[PDB]
Order: structure tokens, then C-alpha cells, then sequence
């Protein structure tokens, strides 16, 4: 979790817009991968801090294979396949990836997100097929 | 350019959430008194070192009159409550389930 | 409107209802908006209404979903339209003395 | 039909008095506070922040003043679902605490008058309620700007809600409030002039707060009875209507307990995290 | 924990196929003893948790690195099994399935290790020219 | 996981043996596995240990990914080893020298080649998503 | 170049200071400690350099 006040949302810094996130995010990844009075009750906070990491890691390793089902198992960053409709938004890539936080995209497009899915599962299924359909020849 | 979706996993996006709180208390645990002997078995010691982020520059809508904090502690102040000041008679309504 | 008719004297039991089948805080108002009624957590409040001493409510039956406002010995001038305020939702009843 | 179900239960005394409390999210829950020392009931914070755990709040217990509990940090804060809304209460939050002193003495040992161990009395400094009050009308004007205000007793009800309630070791005490809500406003004060005393009595027979139907106490106990509370706070209903020409009338409400809950627990909100998300890009996924 | 996908083979291997793909679209979609038994609790999670991440690794062998499910390019042999793909797959479950084959699997597995090393070097050899 | 490592992380092998013999031994555990052939305070402080290990380990799964490595143990990349690095031939350190003598080797390299490993890949993004402007 | 913790087998209730300090400064010992010994490993130490 190079950023961000939580564990998961590990991205970025609440406030910070989608596109600042990013660049910081890539700066902290390259530093961080180059190298560059006990009281009784202690016991109890210990716990509990340790099962809020490790349920952190157990959904995050869960969710990471379940996007498997849009061809993004393993992902962080996933690129699709599937072309986006001025409908759902109207905006351009500069300006929503400077101007806007994370949340305030959610925001704008948050009713088309089930539609979204929804293609998103059908594009993986047709390439499956195109590729299996291929094997049949080769 | 063309605009094509990409799915971004470990966004910083929250919703609210109606979920079961944990009580912490610092009972004596030796004391009679009702609260110190309630939250001996109910709740948890404090934490000894609680921590606090401040966020960034975001924005966040609060709302004390939706607040479901408020409900489930009023459930457990009752339950607390009725452990301990008991009356000697108790009366309350009960009604036959007749369409009236 | 729904309409309530009694007689200079008499006692008449005008009512609001809940689908919630639980006890919500309600009210009830006059025309003038002068609280007459309400249900502040488990006990009955009243406002500063003419009918200060002649209102009256079925506590027991808060927990049923019915909010009744009850006129004892009628006065020829409480013959208004009261409201209702229920969860969120109004309803209107006029009585004729 | 209805029946009242009525249970009898054995009646010991116990020692009670309220410990703060501290609620904290579960795994997976985050609780987000507001830092704004000047936060309406409701609407954005720009200064927020996470934390596991609440501060602690007192499980007190009250139904016209909030006796145990935190302060506003700079001045009076108003607080209402909808200020204009004749039927909501009014939560007001004190930047300063005004002490209260109960007793019931040991000499008051008489128990019939005629065919006293239920007399006891509550102390507030005059000069802390009148500051008090010229403080909260100033606020009130704010919203009232072109109307005189006039504090008032109870308008009626139970009397759980026409006096003001507390308990004090077991002890379930009644006050009259009337000395402290008889005041009349201007931007001056209309009072005389140093100890305001409220008349308090015991009672064994009063009604549930935790729901609907009565309940019947043990006599008191026979000496020694102290209260040392901290009102850090006031619920207030105002009274309008059409003929309200100049004048708006402030008087003594609460008796939902949730009211009192909600003035501690304003501050905060529990959320959780939702860290998938979708943007466009102009990148291509190879087929 | 992952204990498999849950259904204790009590269902068939086609079933369960269908109801994980149901899951993974909705789940996207959307006191004294208590400090012991937190902590054996706890200490099994970890532990799956461990054994999941070395496992997905270790696949790596065949060419199944951080796969749940990998298709691999190993024939069948019906010699293994003279079952078809649905008289497997719709009406047998995973217990009776793995005991139908349980002792050819460490055959596959050699197998498997071949096929991966061959494919390696054809391509390190082919990356040599290109 | 595997026990060569004697740590959690630095698995690979034993310290002390030669990295060619660390990566035999690798290969034969990951067979054998496959085939299938006061407690309170040091139980919290053996799962703090082993919890952050497992943190560190995904963390650093998906920040290769920066030099097109993630998800990866084992990851070969398409920049060029450096003589001036290291003048030593494939066999001469893989089959003699141990991981620790090995780093100390090349240990004012390595920033040098952290920063060509990133190059790289952005060049090979850079190359596929130009292709795909027409494909 | 971190920070270790310190463990004893302190008493607390013997007044000691030793063992008054050690009951909130320290934690018990390890009941049942292990050591790997390693392969050939050789490995310079110095005494004079120990931030410990
Ligand atoms: C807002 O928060 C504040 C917090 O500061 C709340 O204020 C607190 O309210 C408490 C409510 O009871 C009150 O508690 C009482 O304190 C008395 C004084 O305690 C101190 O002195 C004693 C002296 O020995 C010390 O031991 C103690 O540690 C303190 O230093 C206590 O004496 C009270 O206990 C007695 O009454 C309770 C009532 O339920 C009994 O349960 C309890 O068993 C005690 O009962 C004795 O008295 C009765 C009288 O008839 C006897 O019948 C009984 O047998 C006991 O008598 C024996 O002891 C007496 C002692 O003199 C002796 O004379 C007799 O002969 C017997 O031996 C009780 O603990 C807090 O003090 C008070 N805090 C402050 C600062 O004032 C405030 O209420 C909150 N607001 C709200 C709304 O909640
Ligand atoms: C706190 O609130 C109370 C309640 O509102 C308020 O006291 C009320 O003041 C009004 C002033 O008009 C009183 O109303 C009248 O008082 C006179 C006194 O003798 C009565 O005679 C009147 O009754 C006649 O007129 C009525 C008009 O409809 C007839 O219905 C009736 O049959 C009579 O003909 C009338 O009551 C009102 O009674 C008081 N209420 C109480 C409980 O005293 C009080 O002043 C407020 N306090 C402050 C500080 O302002
Ligand atoms: C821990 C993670 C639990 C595994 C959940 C199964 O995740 C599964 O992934 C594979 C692709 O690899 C998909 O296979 C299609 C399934 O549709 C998906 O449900
Ligand atoms: C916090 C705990 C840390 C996580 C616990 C699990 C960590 C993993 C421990 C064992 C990992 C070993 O996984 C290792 O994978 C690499 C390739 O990906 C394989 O290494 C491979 O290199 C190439 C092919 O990749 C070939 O020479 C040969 O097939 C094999 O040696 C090894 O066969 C396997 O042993
Ligand atoms: C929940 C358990 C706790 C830990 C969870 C797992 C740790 C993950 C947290 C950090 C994740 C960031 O890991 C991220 O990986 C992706 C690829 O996969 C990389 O993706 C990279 O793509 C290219 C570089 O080629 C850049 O345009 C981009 O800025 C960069 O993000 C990021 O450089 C790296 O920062
Ligand atoms: C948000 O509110 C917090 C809480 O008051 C402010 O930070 C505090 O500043 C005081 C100043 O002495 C410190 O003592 C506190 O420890 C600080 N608290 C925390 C949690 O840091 C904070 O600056 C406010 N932020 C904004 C943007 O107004
Ligand atoms: C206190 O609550 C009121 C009621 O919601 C807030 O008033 C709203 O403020 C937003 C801010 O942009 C306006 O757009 C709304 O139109 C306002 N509502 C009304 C009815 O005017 C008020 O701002 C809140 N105060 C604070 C400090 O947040
Ligand atoms: C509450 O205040 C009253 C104010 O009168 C106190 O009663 C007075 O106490 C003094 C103490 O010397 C006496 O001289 C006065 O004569 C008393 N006045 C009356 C009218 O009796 C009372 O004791 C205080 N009570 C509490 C709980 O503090
Ligand atoms: C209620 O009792 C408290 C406690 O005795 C009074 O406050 C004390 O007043 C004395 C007077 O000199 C001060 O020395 C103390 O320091 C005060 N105590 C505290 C905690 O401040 C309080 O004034 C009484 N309140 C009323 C209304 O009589
Ligand atoms: C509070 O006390 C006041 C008196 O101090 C009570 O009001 C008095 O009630 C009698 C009853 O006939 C009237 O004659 C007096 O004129 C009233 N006095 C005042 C100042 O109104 C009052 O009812 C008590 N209130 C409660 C809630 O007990
Ligand atoms: C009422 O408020 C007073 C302060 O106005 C509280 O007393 C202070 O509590 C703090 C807590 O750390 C102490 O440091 C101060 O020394 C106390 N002041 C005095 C004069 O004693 C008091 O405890 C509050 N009472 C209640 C019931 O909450
Ligand atoms: C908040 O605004 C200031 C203005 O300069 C900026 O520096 C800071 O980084 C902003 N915070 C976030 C999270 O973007
Ligand atoms: C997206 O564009 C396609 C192009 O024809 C259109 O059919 C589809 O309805 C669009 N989606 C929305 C939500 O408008
Ligand atoms: C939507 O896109 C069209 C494209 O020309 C643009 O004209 C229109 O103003 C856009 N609407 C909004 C709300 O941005
Ligand atoms: C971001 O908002 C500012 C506000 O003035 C605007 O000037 C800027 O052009 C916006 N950025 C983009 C890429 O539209
Ligand atoms: C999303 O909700 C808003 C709320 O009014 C609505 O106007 C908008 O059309 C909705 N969008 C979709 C895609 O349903
Ligand atoms: C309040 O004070 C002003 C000061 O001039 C006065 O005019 C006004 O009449 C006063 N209010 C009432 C109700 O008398
Ligand atoms: C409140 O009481 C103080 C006591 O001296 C007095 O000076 C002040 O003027 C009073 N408040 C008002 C508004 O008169
Ligand atoms: C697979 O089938 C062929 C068919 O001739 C047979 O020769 C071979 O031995 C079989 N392999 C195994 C492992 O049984
Ligand atoms: C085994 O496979 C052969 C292949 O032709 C088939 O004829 C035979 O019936 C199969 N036996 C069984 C039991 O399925
Ligand atoms: C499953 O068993 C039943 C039993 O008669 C059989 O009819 C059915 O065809 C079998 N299905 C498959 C896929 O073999
Ligand atoms: C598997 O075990 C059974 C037990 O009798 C045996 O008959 C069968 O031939 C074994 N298969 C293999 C591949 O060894
Ligand atoms: C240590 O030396 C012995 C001597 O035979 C050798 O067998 C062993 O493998 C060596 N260990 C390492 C780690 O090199
Ligand atoms: C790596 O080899 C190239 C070949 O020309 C050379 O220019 C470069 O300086 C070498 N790197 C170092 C560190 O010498
Ligand atoms: C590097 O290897 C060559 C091979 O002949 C040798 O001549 C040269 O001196 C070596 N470099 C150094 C610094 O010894
Ligand atoms: C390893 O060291 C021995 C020592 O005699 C030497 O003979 C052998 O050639 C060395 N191996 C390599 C690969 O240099
Ligand atoms: C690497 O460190 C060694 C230690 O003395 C030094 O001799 C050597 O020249 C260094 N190499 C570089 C490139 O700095």
C-alpha cells in the first residue's frame, strides 16, 4: 500500500484526482521496488489489528482471480476491449483524469456500472471463443 | 483517440455501510456498579494507542438524522439497561392480531 | 378530506396510520399549525392547542402502526382540519361538531 | 383486544453510574468523522479524517437537558432536521458546561403527611444560566431575526417530558424546569438582579423510555444521594403557527432518546470500501 | 481459505463450473477464551493463505503459474479414462472423478513436466533467430 | 513455503549454496510438492511476522510489474547483460557462487540496471499500443 | 538498524525494580525459542559497530 489511508483503495490518496493519483503512484513503486508500556489489553488490539490485514489480503487475493471472468485476473490496471459510449459520459480523458477524484467519477457514471459488467463479460466470452475456434484449425 | 474501458482494481472509493460495532470500555472489572459489570462481559478494553488520518482535500456528506449508529446504540444501552435496573413490576401492552 | 361528524359534548377518535406496523413519531396539527399531539420516543407531548386538555391517545396501540387523536367533550369550535404527519406522509381529516 | 402482560421481578438496588463507551469498526469498516467545529446536523465536511474508534460517550440517560457529555469547541451550535419544521427538535450544543448539583439530604425523613424522604433539590448558578441563555438567543435570532423569543415550560404530556428526568444511582428524579425556562428575550435580558434551586421529587412509578408501558421501582434509599452533572446541552421544540405575530416561543422537548444518542454520534459515519472502479483510457486491449 | 470451491463435490463438476461463474458476476457486481481461539482461528487463515500463494507458484512447473484453471496441451489418453467429456463433466463430482483416476496422476504429472519443458525451449531456441 | 529458504522470504535457497544448485533444488521440491509427495503473546508475534512477509511478497509481485515481471518468481527480460557489469561467464557464477557473493559483485550496478529494466519496458508498451493503433 | 524488544521473566509483584520496570517495559521469553543453524555461510561480524 504505497498510498492511500486504507488498505484496500491502495491507489491513491483520497482527494487526490485519478490522474495525480497515478503519477504518485508510479514514483512510490519505483522507490519502493529499487530499494531507494505493554498494557494487558495489547493482546486483544493485536488481534484484531492482524484480522483486519489478513482479511484485507484474503479478499484481495480473492477478487484478483474472480476478474479472471473479464480477462483481468492478476490485474491491477486491466484494459479492455470494450469501446466507450459518449452516454455514459460525455467527458474526455483529460478532464476527467485531471479534475477528478476517484469518488467523483464513480459518482457520474455509478447507474451505467451494471451495464458496464455486463459487456465486460460478454467481450471475454467471444474472445475465448475466437481463440479456441483458431486451435481447431492450428 | 479512441476511448476504450479499463478496470482499475484498488480504487479509493468508499459507500456507507450498516454494520455491527464493537463496544470498548474501560471496566473495572472487580466493581458492582452496573456499567463497569455490563461492559466487563459485553465490551473490550480501550485501545491503548489509537491512531487518526486526516484526509485529503475531499468532501464528505454527514447526515446525524440517518446515522445508524444511533439506532444500534440505542439497542445496546437497552440491553444494558434492563440487565440491571430492573422494577419490581413491569407492564406493557399486548395487543390480539384481529384486523380492527 | 376524510370527514368526522359528532355533537357538541360528544368524543371522536380521528386517526393517522403507519404502514410500519411499529411506533413512529408522529403528529398531529391544526390548521394553523399549532401543535395539538405527538409521540416523543414512548411517551405523549403535548402542544399549546385549545385542545390541550380535551386530547387524548391510545398509547397501547403506537405499537400497532395507529396514531389516534382523541377529542373528549367536543367544543362547537373544534370543528377543524387536522393533520396528520406520519413517517412522511400527511393526511387530512375535517370535523364537524 | 389488549392485555397488559404484566411481570413481577425481584427489585435490588445496584450502583449506577454511566462509563464512557467507545464504538469501533469491525474488519472491513472504516469510521469517518467530521472536524468541523462548526457542523450542522447535516451536509459536507471538508475536514474529514478515519479513525477505528469513537470517542468515548456516557450512556446518560436524560429528557430535557443532555447532563453528561462533550462540548462544542468554539460557540453554541444549533443543530435541526429543519429549523422551520414546527415538529423537530432542536438539539443545542453548549461551547460550556453548566454545573449541577443534586441532593437528597438525610434529613428529609418524613414519609405520609396525613391519612419527606422523596424531596430532594438541584442547584445552577445564576450567572452560568443567564450567560447560557443570552448566548443560545443570540444564535436563535439568527434564524428568528424579527422575533422576540420567549422561553416557556412544558406545553404538556408526560410528565417524563414536562419535568426533567435523570437517575442518580437507581435514584429516578423529577425537577421542575420552570425557573430556568421562564426567562422572556431581547437582545437584554429580562430576569431580576445567585443560586437557582429546582424543586426535584423521587419517584417509584414512571413510564419506559425503552418502549411503551409502565414500571414500578422499589422506595428510595435512605441517605446519602449526590448527582455532580455537566449540561452540555439543551432539546428544544419551537412553538410557530399562522398567529405567531413577533414572537417565537422555545420550550423544553425532548423524550426520544435517539435525540440524545445523535448528539454525540453527529460526527460520525461508518463506511466501507469499494475498490474496483472503471474509467475510460485510450489504451487497446490485444485480441 | 479456498477448501476448494465449497460444494464438497456434492454436486457435479459441470454444476459447480456454472455456479462459480454465477458468483464471480455477483461478487464483482455487489470474553477470556476469545484471545485463544482468535488466535487458532487466525493462525488457519494464514496458513491457507500461505499454501494457496506457494501452490500458485509451484504450477509455474507446468506452465500453470497463478492459474485456478489451466489448459494445458497434453492429450488425453483414454487409457486414463474411457469416460467422455459429458459423462465426466455432468454427472461425476470431483471425489468421484479424482478416485476414478487416482493412481494414473502421477504419470500426468510427469507428463505434464515434459510438455512444459519442451515448449520452453522451443521457443528460447526460436528467440534466437527472432 | 519452501523449505530451503530457512527464512520466509528468500525462498529460492539455502544461503550459502551455489545459485545453480539453489535453482536444482527448487525444481526437485516443487515435484515433490506438487505430486503430493506465554502462547498468546508469541502466537500474535509468529503471525505478525508472517503476515508481513505475505504483504511484502504481493506488494512486490505487482510493483514488477513496472519492468513487465509481475506475477513472477522467476522473470526474464529483454535487456542486454553489460560486460563492464560483469566479466564473468554464465556458469562461472551460476555454478560457483553463492546469491550473497553474487550481489555484492554487482552492488553499485544495480540502480544502473533497475533503470534499464524500466526503460525497457516502457518501450515495449510503447511498441505494442502503436501497433494496435492500426490493429 | 530497528528496534528490538526486550523479554524477562519478571515477576512484577516482588517489587524489584528490575522486575517493576521489566513488567511494562518487556514481555515474557519465547517458551520454546528455535535456531537454524545455516549452510556454509561465512559472515563478518563487528562487536564495535553493534547498534544494539
Ligand atoms: C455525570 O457524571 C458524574 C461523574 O463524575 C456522575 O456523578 C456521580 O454519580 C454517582 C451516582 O451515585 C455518585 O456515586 C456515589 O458516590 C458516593 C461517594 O463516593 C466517594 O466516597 C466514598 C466514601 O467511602 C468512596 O468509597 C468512593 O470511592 C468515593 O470516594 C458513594 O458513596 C455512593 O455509593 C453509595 O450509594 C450507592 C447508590 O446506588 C450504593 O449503591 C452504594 O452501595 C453506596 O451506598 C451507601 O450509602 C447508602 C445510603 O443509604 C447505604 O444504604 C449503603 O449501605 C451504603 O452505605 C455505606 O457507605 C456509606 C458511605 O458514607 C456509609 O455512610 C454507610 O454507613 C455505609 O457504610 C455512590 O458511589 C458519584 O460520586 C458521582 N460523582 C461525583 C463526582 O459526584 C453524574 O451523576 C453523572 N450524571 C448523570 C445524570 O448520570
Ligand atoms: C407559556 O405558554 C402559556 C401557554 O400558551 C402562556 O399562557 C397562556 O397565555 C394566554 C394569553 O392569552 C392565556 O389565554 C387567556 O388567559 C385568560 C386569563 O384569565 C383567560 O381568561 C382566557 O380564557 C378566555 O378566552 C378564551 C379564548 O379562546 C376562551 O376559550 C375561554 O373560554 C375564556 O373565554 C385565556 O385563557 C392562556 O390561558 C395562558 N395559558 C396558561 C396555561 O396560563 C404563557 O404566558 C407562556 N409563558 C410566557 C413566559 O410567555
Ligand atoms: C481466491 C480466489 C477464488 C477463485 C474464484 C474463481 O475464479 C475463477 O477464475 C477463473 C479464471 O481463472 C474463471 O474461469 C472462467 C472463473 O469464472 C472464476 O470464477
Ligand atoms: C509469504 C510466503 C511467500 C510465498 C510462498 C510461495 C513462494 C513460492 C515458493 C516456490 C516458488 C517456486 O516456483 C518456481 O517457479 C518458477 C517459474 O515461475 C520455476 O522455475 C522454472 O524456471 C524455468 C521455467 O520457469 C525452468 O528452468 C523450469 O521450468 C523451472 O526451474 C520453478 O519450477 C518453481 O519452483
Ligand atoms: C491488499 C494486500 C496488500 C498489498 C496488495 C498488493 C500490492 C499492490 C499495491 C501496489 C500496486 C501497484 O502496482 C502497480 O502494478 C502495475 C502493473 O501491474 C504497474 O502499472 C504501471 O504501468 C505502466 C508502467 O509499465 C505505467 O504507465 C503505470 O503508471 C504503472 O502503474 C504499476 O507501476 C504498479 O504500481
Ligand atoms: C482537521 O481537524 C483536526 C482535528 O482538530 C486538525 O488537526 C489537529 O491540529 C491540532 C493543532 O494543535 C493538533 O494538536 C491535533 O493533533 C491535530 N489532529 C490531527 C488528527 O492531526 C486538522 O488540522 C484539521 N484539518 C483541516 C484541513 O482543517
Ligand atoms: C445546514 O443544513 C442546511 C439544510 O440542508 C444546509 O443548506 C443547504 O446548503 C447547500 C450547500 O450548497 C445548499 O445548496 C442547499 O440549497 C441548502 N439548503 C437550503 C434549504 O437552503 C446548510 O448549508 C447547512 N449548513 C452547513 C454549515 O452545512
Ligand atoms: C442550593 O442553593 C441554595 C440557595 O438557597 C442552598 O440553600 C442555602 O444554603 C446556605 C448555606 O449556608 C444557607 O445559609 C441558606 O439559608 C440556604 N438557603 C435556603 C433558602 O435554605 C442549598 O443548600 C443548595 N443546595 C445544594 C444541593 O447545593
Ligand atoms: C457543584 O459542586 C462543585 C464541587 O464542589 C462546585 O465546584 C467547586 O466550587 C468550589 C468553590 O470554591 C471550587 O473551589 C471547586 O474547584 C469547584 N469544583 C470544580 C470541579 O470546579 C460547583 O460550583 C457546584 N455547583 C453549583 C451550581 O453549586
Ligand atoms: C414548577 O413550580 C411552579 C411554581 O414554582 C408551578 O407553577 C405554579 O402552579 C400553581 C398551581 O395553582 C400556580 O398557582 C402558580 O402560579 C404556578 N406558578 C408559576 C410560576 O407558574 C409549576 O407547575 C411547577 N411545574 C412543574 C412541571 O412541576
Ligand atoms: C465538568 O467539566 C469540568 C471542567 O469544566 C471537568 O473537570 C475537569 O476534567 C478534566 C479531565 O481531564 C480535568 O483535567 C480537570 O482538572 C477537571 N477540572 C476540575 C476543576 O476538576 C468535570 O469532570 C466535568 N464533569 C463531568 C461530570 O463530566
Ligand atoms: C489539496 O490542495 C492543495 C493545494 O495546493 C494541494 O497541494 C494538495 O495536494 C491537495 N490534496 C490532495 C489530496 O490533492
Ligand atoms: C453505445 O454505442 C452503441 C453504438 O451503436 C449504441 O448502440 C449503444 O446503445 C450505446 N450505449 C448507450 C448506453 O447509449
Ligand atoms: C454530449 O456530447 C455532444 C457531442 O457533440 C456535445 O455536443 C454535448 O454538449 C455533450 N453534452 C454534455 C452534457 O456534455
Ligand atoms: C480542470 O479544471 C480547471 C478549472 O479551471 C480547468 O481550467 C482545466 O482545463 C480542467 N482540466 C481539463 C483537462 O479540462
Ligand atoms: C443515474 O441516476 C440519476 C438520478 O436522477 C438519473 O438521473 C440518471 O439518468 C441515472 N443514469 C442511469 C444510467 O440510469
Ligand atoms: C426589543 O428591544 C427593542 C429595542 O428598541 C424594542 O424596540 C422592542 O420592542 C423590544 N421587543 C419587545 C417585544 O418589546
Ligand atoms: C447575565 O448575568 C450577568 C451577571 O453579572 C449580567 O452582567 C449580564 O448582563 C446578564 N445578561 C444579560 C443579557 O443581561
Ligand atoms: C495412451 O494411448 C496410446 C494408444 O496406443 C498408448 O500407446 C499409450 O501408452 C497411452 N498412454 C498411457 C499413459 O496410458
Ligand atoms: C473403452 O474405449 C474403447 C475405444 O473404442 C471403447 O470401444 C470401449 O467400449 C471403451 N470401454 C468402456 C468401458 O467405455
Ligand atoms: C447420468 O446418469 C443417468 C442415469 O441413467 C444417465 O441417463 C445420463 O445420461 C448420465 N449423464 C451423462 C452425462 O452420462
Ligand atoms: C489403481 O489401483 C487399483 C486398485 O486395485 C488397481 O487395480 C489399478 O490398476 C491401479 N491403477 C494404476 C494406474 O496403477
Ligand atoms: C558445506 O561443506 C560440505 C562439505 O562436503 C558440503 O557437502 C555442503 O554442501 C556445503 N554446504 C554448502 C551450503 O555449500
Ligand atoms: C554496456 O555496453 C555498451 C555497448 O556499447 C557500452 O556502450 C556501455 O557503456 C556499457 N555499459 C557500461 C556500464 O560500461
Ligand atoms: C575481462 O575479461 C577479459 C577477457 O580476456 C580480460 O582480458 C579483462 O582483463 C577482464 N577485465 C578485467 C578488469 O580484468
Ligand atoms: C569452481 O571452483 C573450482 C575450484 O577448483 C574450479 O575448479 C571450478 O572450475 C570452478 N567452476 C567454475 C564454473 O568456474
Ligand atoms: C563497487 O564497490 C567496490 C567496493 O570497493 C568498488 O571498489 C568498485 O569500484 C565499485 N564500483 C563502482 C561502479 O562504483
Amino acid at each position: 500500500v504505497g498510498l492511500g489511508a486504507f488498505i484496500l483503495g491502495f491507489l491513491g490518496a483520497a482527494g487526490s484526482t485519478m490522474g495525480a493519483a497515478s503519477m504518485a503512484l508510479t514514483v512510490q513503486a519505483r522507490l519502493l521496488l529499487s530499494g531507494i508500556q505493554h498494557m494487558l489489553q495489547l493482546t486483544v488490539w493485536g488481534i484484531k489489528q492482524l484480522q483486519a490485514r489478513v482479511l484485507a489480503v484474503e479478499r484481495y487475493l480473492r477478487d484478483q482471480q474472480l476478474l479472471g471472468i473479464w480477462g483481468c485476473s492478476g490485474k491491477i490496471i486491466c484494459c479492455t476491449n470494450v469501446p466507450w459510449n459518449d452516454s455514459w459520459s460525455n467527458k474526455t480523458i483529460n478532464e476527467i483524469w485531471d479534475n477528478m477524484t476517484w469518488m467523483q467519477w464513480e459518482k457520474e457514471i455509478d447507474n451505467y456500472t451494471q451495464h458496464i459488467y455486463t459487456l465486460l463479460e460478454v467481450s471475454q466470452i467471444q474472445q475465448e471463443k475466437n481463440e479456441q475456434e483458431l486451435l481447431e484449425l492450428d | 483517440a479512441k476511448k476504450w474501458v479499463t478496470v482499475y482494481y484498488g480504487v479509493p472509493v468508499w459507500k456507507e455501510a450498516t454494520t455491527t460495532l464493537f463496544c470498548a470500555s474501560d471496566a473495572k472489572a472487580y466493581d458492582t456498579e452496573v456499567h463497569n459489570v455490563w461492559a466487563t462481559h459485553a465490551c473490550v478494553p480501550t485501545d491503548p494507542n489509537p491512531q487518526e488520518i486526516v484526509l485529503g482535500n475531499v468532501t464528505e456528506n454527514f447526515n446525524m438524522w440517518k446515522n445508524n449508529m444511533v439506532e444500534q446504540m440505542h439497542e445496546d444501552i437497552i440491553s444494558l439497561w434492563d440487565q440491571s435496573l430492573k422494577p419490581c413490576v413491569k407492564l406493557t401492552p399486548l395487543c390480539v392480531t384481529l384486523n380492527c | 378530506k376524510k370527514v368526522v361528524l359528532g355533537k357538541k359534548g360528544d368524543t371522536v377518535e380521528l386517526t393517522c396510520t403507519a404502514s410500519q406496523k411499529k411506533s413512529i413519531q408522529f403528529h398531529w396539527k391544526n390548521s394553523n399549525q399549532i401543535k395539538i399531539l405527538g409521540n416523543q420516543g414512548s411517551f405523549l407531548t403535548k402542544g399549546p392547542s385549545k385542545l390541550n386538555d380535551r386530547a387524548d391517545s391510545r398509547r397501547s396501540l403506537w405499537d400497532q402502526g395507529n396514531f389516534p387523536l382523541i377529542i373528549k367533550n367536543l367544543k362547537i369550535e373544534d370543528s377543524d382540519t387536522y393533520i396528520c404527519e406520519v413517517e412522511d406522509q400527511k393526511e387530512e381529516v375535517q370535523l364537524l361538531v | 383486544n389488549c392485555n397488559t402482560s404484566v411481570i413481577t421481578q425481584a427489585c435490588p438496588k445496584v450502583s449506577f453510574e454511566p462509563i464512557p463507551i467507545h464504538y469501533c469498526a469491525p474488519a472491513g469498516f472504516a469510521i469517518l468523522k467530521c472536524n468541523s467545529k462548526t457542523f450542522n446536523g447535516s451536509g459536507p465536511c471538508t475536514n474529514v479524517s478515519t479513525v477505528q474508534c469513537t470517542h468515548g460517550i456516557r450512556p446518560v440517560v436524560s429528557t430535557q437537558l443532555l447532563l453528561n457529555g462533550s462540548l462544542a469547541e468554539e460557540e453554541i451550535v444549533i443543530r435541526s432536521e429543519n429549523i422551520t419544521d414546527n415538529a423537530k427538535t432542536i438539539i443545542v450544543q453548549l461551547n460550556e458546561a453548566v454545573e449541577i448539583n443534586c441532593t437528597r439530604p438525610n434529613n428529609n425523613t418524613r414519609k405520609s403527611i396525613h391519612i419527606n424522604i422523596r424531596q430532594a433539590h438541584c442547584n445552577i448558578s445564576k450567572a452560568r444560566w443567564n450567560e447560557t441563555l443570552g448566548q443560545i438567543v443570540a444564535k436563535l435570532e439568527e434564524q428568528f431575526p424579527n422575533k422576540t423569543i420567549i422561553f416557556n415550560h412544558s406545553s404538556g404530556g408526560d410528565p417524563e417530558i414536562v419535568t426533567h428526568s435523570f437517575n442518580c444511582g437507581g435514584e429516578f428524579f423529577y425537577c421542575n424546569t420552570t425557573p430556568l425556562f421562564n426567562s422572556t428575550w431581547n437582545n437584554t435580558r429580562t430576569d431580576d438582579y445567585q443560586n437557582i434551586t429546582l424543586q426535584c421529587r423521587i419517584k417509584q412509578i414512571i413510564n419506559m423510555w425503552q418502549g411503551v408501558g409502565k414500571a414500578m421501582y422499589a422506595p428510595p434509599i435512605r441517605g446519602q444521594i449526590r448527582c455532580s452533572s455537566n449540561i452540555t446541552g439543551l432539546l428544544l421544540t419551537r412553538d410557530g403557527g399562522r398567529d405567531q405575530n413577533g414572537t417565537e416561543t422555545f420550550r423544553p422537548g425532548g423524550g426520544n432518546m435517539r435525540d440524545n444518542w445523535r448528539s454525540e454520534l453527529y460526527k460520525y459515519k461508518v463506511v466501507k470500501i469499494e475498490p474496483l472502479g472503471i474509467a475510460p483510457t485510450a489504451c487497446k486491449r490485444r485480441v
